[PDB]
């Protein structure tokens, strides 16, 4: 009834749809976009599941080109989603990509043995590293955005709607897309009528806030692929421990402080100075042993035998200092992978 | 206090300010500060319409009403939109496409 309605909607809003697809059913719902899952016919081969993005009309062209730019020049390869072709009426306009049908991460996690992590965590460092190469900082690593499909062993990196370009970006439409006083309570409890009346910060927006970085959540003007890599982290993290979402907030001070929770409250303000942030915690917490916290997290028994390399592995993804955090090309020739 | 603007954060708290101190800090106050809970069950966590339309360059209060005003339907039929068919001209249709069905 109301995907029937959405469906029905949406043939209206691109009527050439209307004679090539059937749209079955509605599989994603965000607040930028709507995918719905489609049969088609190929011209010399099988009928196919497709899903069809429709981006919400409010975006700008240049945004809207700039996601199918990303698809169309990195995708395609290495499980890096690609695009079939392009459906545009007017303000709306709907990427038709192949459908790969996939696992939740919640069931992921229920029937999750040590290989499939490691073959999961090697097939997404395989996907960063390629969109990496391109310039692209995705900015929203989470495993909605990464689809795996257990029984072909398949995976795919979607979703390049916030994803911003590195200064030597490939992909060229990345490239497009009173005073303020100091006073004396820097670096104390204090607040004044001077630091208070100063104007906001801005960064660009980013996605889910238990998947961001500390420097994207300090909103840090330089924030490199790195960011990615520190989301990567965050999967491996819930991988780990059986625990999903890990960070569970919905704003960016609250899920920095779970992470301090983790990292430790002083290792991260001491990182934090190196990109140009000051922060003060009056609550010390120490740094967990990552051993430690994903064994006690998801039970013992039995995944009692998880090599050293693993956790060694994933606090370099979680470096709190984002110039030392370990690379997608790095990563793949980590210990962790010996063999693969 | 809140009356001169001036005192101290009422504890817990986190504080966030960028080093060249030309923006407002960020603060988080809560009851209690996170804490990791290794007895709740996995896979719990341990922790446990309006936008702006960048055609118009206009806020909207609802989006359905925005789509179908005089400004929003302008853009959308203009020229604006041929950095995203420069695009689909590089693509390969390969998809059957079947005649309108009549009866
Ligand atoms: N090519 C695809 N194959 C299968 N499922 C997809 C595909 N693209 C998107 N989806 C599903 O649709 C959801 C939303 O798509 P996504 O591009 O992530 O949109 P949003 O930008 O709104 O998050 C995804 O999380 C995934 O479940
Ligand atoms: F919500 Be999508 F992951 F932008
Ligand atoms: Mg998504
Ligand atoms: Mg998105
Ligand atoms: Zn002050
Ligand atoms: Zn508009």
């Amino acid at each position: 009834a109301g995907v029937k309605k959405d469906i029905e909607k949406l043939y209206e809003a691109v009527p050439q749809l209307s004679n090539v697809f059937k749209i079955e059913d509605k599989i994603g719902e965000g607040t930028f976009s709507s995918v719905y899952l489609a049969t088609a016919q190929l011209q010399v081969g099988p009928e196919e599941k497709i899903a069809l993005k429709h981006l919400i009309p409010t975006s700008h062209p240049i945004r809207i080109a700039a996601e199918l730019q990303c698809l169309t020049v990195a995708g395609g390869q290495d499980n890096v989603m690609g695009v079939k072709y392009c459906f545009r009426k007017n303000d709306h306009v709907v990427i038709a990509m192949p459908y790969l049908e996939h696992e939740s991460f919640l069931d992921i996690l229920n029937s999750l043995s040590f290989q499939e992590v490691r073959e999961y965590m090697l097939n997404l460092f395989k996907a960063l590293k390629r969109i990496h190469q391109f310039g692209i900082v995705h900015r929203d690593v989470k495993p909605s955005n990464f689809l795996y499909n257990r029984r072909l062993k398949k995976y795919a990196l979607v979703d390049f709607g916030l994803a911003q370009g590195t200064h030597d970006t490939k992909i060229e439409l990345l490239k497009f897309v009173p005073a303020s006083l100091t006073c004396d309570c820097y670096a104390t409890d204090k607040v004044c009528s001077i630091c208070l009346s100063r104007r906001q910060q801005v960064a660009p927006r980013a996605g889910t806030p238990g998947f961001r970085a500390p420097e994207v959540l300090t909103k840090c003007p330089n924030q490199t692929t790195a960011i990615d890599m520190w989301s990567a982290g965050v999967i491996f993290l819930s991988l780990l421990s059986g625990r999903y979402p890990f960070y569970k907030a919905s704003d960016d001070l609250t899920a920095l402080a779970q992470i301090m929770t983790i990292r430790g409250s002083r290792e991260t303000i001491q990182a934090a100075k190196t990109f140009g942030k000051s922060i003060l915690c009056s609550k010390e917490v120490p740094a967990q042993d990552l051993r430690k916290l994903c064994e006690r997290l998801r039970g013992a028994g039995g995944w009692n035998e998880v090599p050293d390399e693993a956790y060694d592995l994933l606090d370099k993804l979680l470096d709190l200092n984002p110039a030392s955090r370990i690379t997608a090309e790095e990563a793949l020739l980590h210990p962790f992978f010996k063999d693969m | 206090g809140p009356g001169t603007r001036t005192g101290r954060l009422k504890k817990p708290f986190v504080k966030v300010e960028d080093m060249s101190q030309l923006y407002r800090p960020f603060y988080l106050q809560l009851t209690n500060m996170p804490f990791i809970n290794y007895s709740i069950q996995k896979p719990c966590s341990p922790f446990d319409k309006k936008g702006y339309c960048e055609c118009c360059l206009q806020k909207y209060e609802d989006l359905e009403t925005h789509l179908l005003s005089e400004q929003h339907r302008n853009f959308a039929q203009s020229n604006q939109y041929q950095v995203v068919d420069d695009i689909v001209s590089k693509l390969v249709f390969d998809f059957v496409e079947y005649e309108k069905d009549t009866p």
